[PDB]
RNA sequence: GCUUGAGUCUCGUAGAGGGGGGUAGAAUUCCAGGUGUAGCGGUGAAAUGCGUAGAGAUCUGGAGGAAUACCGGUGGCGAAGGCGGCCCCCUGGACGAAGACUGACGCUCAGGUGCGAAAGCGUGGGGAGCAAACAGGAUUAGAUACCCUGGUAGUCCACGCCGUAAACGAUGUCGACUUGGAGGUUGUGCCCUUGAGGCGUGGCUUCCGGAGCUAACGCGUUAAGUCGACCGCCUGGGGAGUA
RNA sequence: GUUCCCGGGCCUUGUACACACCGUAACAAGGUAACCGUAGGGGAACCUGCGGUUGGAUCACCUCCU
């Protein structure tokens, strides 16, 4: 129902088993009335301040039409899920796709 | 606040038009179904010193909008009460 | 002893005392210099002069380690800050890198309660 | 003056951060107003823009930690 | 009109007349120090070029 | 008539620079407004089809 | 903050500090917090500041000397 | 009954606005370990204290607590007090383009109620930094004062009471009226927004001034100018904003 | 040569002064800026912490970039 660009980053070392995660998430989207506009992937690009041992984390982008009560929840997923320890969802009205 | 998609079905019901929402009879019910949304705000939380304001304000301009209503036509007056249920 | 080229030296000139002490890479200290041990205890140790004799001492009984291209990593915006980093260059160092991690909070804790 | 916000019109993304690096240093420190001509407006976009990838580590806080 | 960069695309008539307002200073100079007149006559051809 | 059919880059000069746009060199960089784009154009009244 | 310049120069050149901060994260962290104080001198500063702009302004129309 | 008053709806906007909670990072204090010196702190100067039971200082790791540098801008929100990191949940106030309406539903107001910085106290947690009472060294004729080493109430969070102020651009509140420039800040309409613009329409706020007022300073479209409406206050100060 | 020093003069800045410079608390920046509110203490003025305001002073020099 309304957009929220969920970007995340997990460890450089669950760079190789991300692809599983992303086929988690985006299917629960489905499944709660939903429909994803840009899934960005960078690699893994160098972080400025390694977080308490390394850097250079893995950077994925949604940003999908989703509705806010099972993103809510989604979020608290992301919390306690320490492959992703950055998480943020942003404003509404306007999720993009485009700039990669 | 009051959300849309509860405001249009207030405003076609009272009024003629859906537009109609200037008569005395949609102006206090919008106002008394604002307040009807907003209880889930003075509900929690209890230390609103700003919104508190906000409620003083469009209840009083719903104190002097049910005076005139009041002083002109008692029988839409009543009917405003046995259409929606403000008085009490 | 334990063999060091970089020299992280962090100069900390406050208000009126300015400490200067190369440390390891790693960080095992190695040797420090202050304008409060070389003498001048007064308005001196706010003054750069002090702190050329700080870098002095600081040149000094710490070739038994042998630095060469040293960072000179200041900290604490004060007095010094230059004719300390000269005094370094006059001494028979290289400074590879002048860096300015001066202690900044992000006005974390307050500040203190002196001066009037 | 500056061609960023002129060809640039309605908010400055920050996917691709190259262009808030127009307006921040190498330090980390974030450009004021009075040098490059840009209003408020897109001043204060940027700013939303950089508190958050700063936070996700694309931009760095300070220089060196 | 300077050349873009460093350099004169001007009407280097300018840097002709430069040289006859140089030495037009200069006769008039050698009348207030009173110089010699095989020399301010030696200005005379110059001025003259 | 007078369009582009490849472009060529070209110095321009300190001289065409203003003091408003040589703060914006220090900040923004070299090679930005001092090669501008002279490229090989088509002159007024020629027409063509590039094979 | 970071000044290296390779090997020649045989200089310091810390013009990157002051180009920094140097003395600004000092001024509100060096003396007690006094919360509205700094405030005081603001408005009398710019008072000053701006009748420096009024008088770039007087000096325009004659200064007949 | 009719509208130039108030106000509502459809479509959008920026933020130190408030309540509850979570989290990241630096620095200060302390503890343990690697290293090492003979000094650290501070002041106009000195000194108590710490220290050879290896302090001050540096690096790595860790447990608490308070507060958010740069961005910062007589910038922003708000009735006011007051309030700067980010985000989630609830949500308020202010404003604008183009239309639809009830048809003055508007304003203020003694007794009253609510908000009410900081501080004090009762209670449950708590203590890095600073700091009433107090101990010590001195400038001094003396120090219960400037300064410094320690340190309790407190500072912080939540529930109440006291319900106090320079709660002061000292400018009470709503509406109407009155040549401009530089700005700052937030939206929109129109035109080739081709490009860092031009011409209008509202809110908040600053400086220079005109009409006007005043003792003067000066305020000046946010007025100390011109009116209507409502409440409170003064009749020399001290005594006393007290018993 | 006017920065050092003794005297004179012009302009400017500030004053609750003009009767005209037991402890100095305010008025010069009173050499610790002032004032109101809250709590506590001290022979006494007031002091310390916190919030706010202008019924406050100088923005004069010494060193670095075109």
């Amino acid at each position: 129902m309304r957009h929220y660009e969920i970007v995340f980053m997990v460890h450089p070392d669950q760079s190789e088993q991300v692809p599983g995660m992303i086929e988690r998430y985006t299917a629960a989207i489905t499944g709660a009335e939903g429909k994803i506009h840009r899934l960005e992937d960078w690699g893994r690009r160098q972080l400025a301040y390694p977080i308490n041992k390394l850097h250079k984390a893995h950077y994925v982008l949604m940003n999908v039409e989703a509705p806010q009560e099972v993103i809510d929840e989604l979020e608290t997923t992301f919390r306690f899920n320490d492959a992703v320890i950055r998480s943020m969802v942003m404003r509404t009205k306007h999720a993009v796709t485009e700039a990669s | 606040s009051l959300s849309t998609e509860a405001t249009a079905k207030i405003v076609s019901e009272f009024g003629r038009d859906a537009n109609d929402t200037g008569s005395t009879e949609v102006q206090v019910a919008l106002l008394t179904a604002q307040i009807n949304h907003l209880q889930g705000h003075f509900a929690e939380h209890k230390k609103d010193h700003h919104s508190r304001r906000g409620l003083l304000r469009m209840v009083s301009q719903r104190r002097k909008l049910l005076d005139y209503l009041k002083r002109k036509d008692v029988a839409r007056y009543t009917q405003l009460i046995e259409r929606l249920g403000l008085r009490r | 002893r334990k063999q060091v080229s970089d020299g992280v030296a962090h100069i900390h000139a406050s208000f009126n005392n300015t400490i200067v002490t190369i440390t390891d890479r790693q960080g095992n200290a190695l040797g420090w210099a202050t304008a409060g041990g070389s003498g001048f205890r007064g308005s001196r140790k706010s003054t750069p002069f002090a702190a050329q004799v700080a870098a002095e001492r600081c040149a000094d009984a710490v070739k038994e380690y042998g630095i060469k291209n040293l960072e000179v990593m200041v900290k604490g915006p004060g007095p010094g800050r230059e004719s300390t980093i000269r005094a370094l260059n006059a001494a028979g160092f290289r400074i590879t890198n002048i860096t300015d991690v001066t202690p900044i909070p992000h006005n974390g804790c307050r500040p203190p309660k002196k001066r009037r | 003056f500056c061609r960023f916000t002129a060809e640039g019109v309605q908010e400055i993304d920050y996917k691709d951060i190259a262009t808030l690096k127009n307006y921040i240093t190498e330090s980390g420190k974030i450009v004021p107003s009075r040098i490059t001509g840009t209003r408020a407006k897109y001043q204060r976009q940027l700013a939303r823009a950089i508190k958050r990838a700063r936070y996700l580590s694309l931009l760095p806080y300070t220089d060196r930690h | 009109v300077p050349l873009d960069g460093g350099r004169f695309a001007t009407s280097d008539l300018n840097d002709l007349y430069r040289r006859v307002i140089n030495r037009n200073n200069r006769l008039k100079r050698l009348l207030d120090l009173a110089a010699p007149d095989i020399i301010v006559r030696n200005e005379k051809r110059m001025l003259q070029e | 008539g007078g369009d582009i059919l490849v472009g060529k880059v070209t110095p321009k000069g300190e001289t065409q620079l203003t003091p408003e746009e040589k703060l914006l060199r220090a900040i923004f960089g070299e090679k930005a407004s001092d090669v501008k784009d002279s490229s090989l154009r088509v002159p007024n009244g020629v027409s063509g089809t590039v094979i | 903050i970071k000044v290296r310049e390779n090997e020649p120069f045989d200089v310091a050149l810390r013009r990157f500090k002051r180009s920094c901060e140097k003395a600004g994260v000092l001024a509100e962290v060096r003396r007690r917090e006094f919360y509205e104080k700094p405030t005081t001198e603001r408005k009398r500063a710019k008072a000053s500041a701006v009748k420096r702009h009024a008088k770039k302004l007087a000096r325009e129309n004659a200064r007949r000397t």
